[PDB]
């Protein structure tokens, strides 16, 4: 995340992150229920064996509420396609189910029709992940999170060397130096609503990250909730 | 703006429309109150909340 700010105690209890052989973090996601974690269809090929974290702002020091998720299923959406990052979702099943507590909790999955009517004509959304800092820069040590706004589907489409598909939207600003970045990929986009917070989109690709006329590109989570739902009962 | 287009309808959480009135519901996890707009939830650590001890 360029820009933004720290998660506070408790305010991104959602995020999880997917980690490597060696403990470090490559991707990030989506804590949907006790046994299943949203993330996106690219960071699969990111690594050969991978586990899930949770309940973690700081990955240099011991909070206390850190846990450690084998994976029992892999569910990838069978249209993915590397070429243009078109269906970039996933569902993970875990062997052993999250305990919530502080710092852990599910992010709630809206209806179709009322989250495109309501959540995503709203100003902002919230991205958040333990992803770069900048364009060439490290990955964080802190959890960060960061409103972006809804951008116009039309300006979008103008200001993409890329396809944008029917299952992606475009967030974030024109000029101004924040974004998502390297290492957010798969995490979290959550939209706020009288307190509550519901996922609308996976952190998916961008041209570079914060660069002046392009956007962040994120799965648009709405047209995969039937999707999602089978998913999530086998 | 009528209905789910005026302020949400009065609902906490979705709205939908059926035959010139407002219908609220709940995601999972939450019921719908007495008053049939407000959604309580049910559980400890519900979705969407976040976290304060
Ligand atoms: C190789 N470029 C060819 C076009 N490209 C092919 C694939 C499908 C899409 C179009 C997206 N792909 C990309 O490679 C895009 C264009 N890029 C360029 C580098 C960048 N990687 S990143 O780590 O800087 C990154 C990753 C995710 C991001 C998400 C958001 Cl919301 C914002 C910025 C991001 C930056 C990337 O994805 C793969
Ligand atoms: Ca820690």
């Amino acid at each position: 995340i360029v820009g933004g700010q720290e998660c506070k105690d408790g305010e991104c209890p959602w995020q999880a992150l997917l980690i490597n052989e060696e403990n470090e973090g490559f991707c990030g996601g989506t804590i949907l229920s006790e046994f299943y974690i949203l993330t996106a269809a690219h960071c699969l090929y990111q690594a050969k064996r991978f586990k899930v974290r949770v309940g973690d702002r700081n990955t240099e020091q011991e909070e206390g509420g850190e846990a450690v998720h084998e994976v029992e299923v892999v569910i990838k959406h069978n249209r993915f396609t590397k070429e243009t990052y078109d269906f970039d979702i996933a569902v993970l099943r875990l062997k052993t189910p999250i305990t919530f507590r502080m710092n852990v909790a599910p992010a709630c999955l809206p209806e179709r029709d009322w989250a495109e009517s309501t959540l995503m004509t709203q100003k902002t959304g919230i991205v958040s992940g333990f992803g770069r800092t900048h364009e060439k820069g490290r990955q964080s040590t802190r959890l960060k999170m960061l409103e972006v706004p809804y951008v116009d589907r039309n300006s979008c489409k103008l200001s993409s060397s890329f396809i944008i598909t029917q299952n992606m939207f475009c967030a974030g600003y024109d000029t101004k130096q924040e974004d998502a970045c390297q290492g957010d990929s798969g995490g979290p986009h959550v939209t706020r609503f009288k307190d509550t917070y519901f996922v609308t989109g996976i952190v998916s690709w961008g041209e570079g990250c914060a660069r002046k006329g392009k956007y962040g590109i994120y799965t648009k989570v709405t047209a995969f909730l039937k999707w999602i739902d089978r998913s999530m009962k086998t | 703006r009528k209905l789910c287009s005026l302020d949400n309808g009065d609902c906490d959480q979705f709205c939908h429309e059926e035959q010139n009135s407002v219908v609220c519901s709940c995601a999972r996890g939450y019921t719908l109150a007495d008053n049939g707009k407000a959604c309580i939830p049910t559980g400890p650590y519900p979705c969407g909340k976040q976290t304060l001890e």
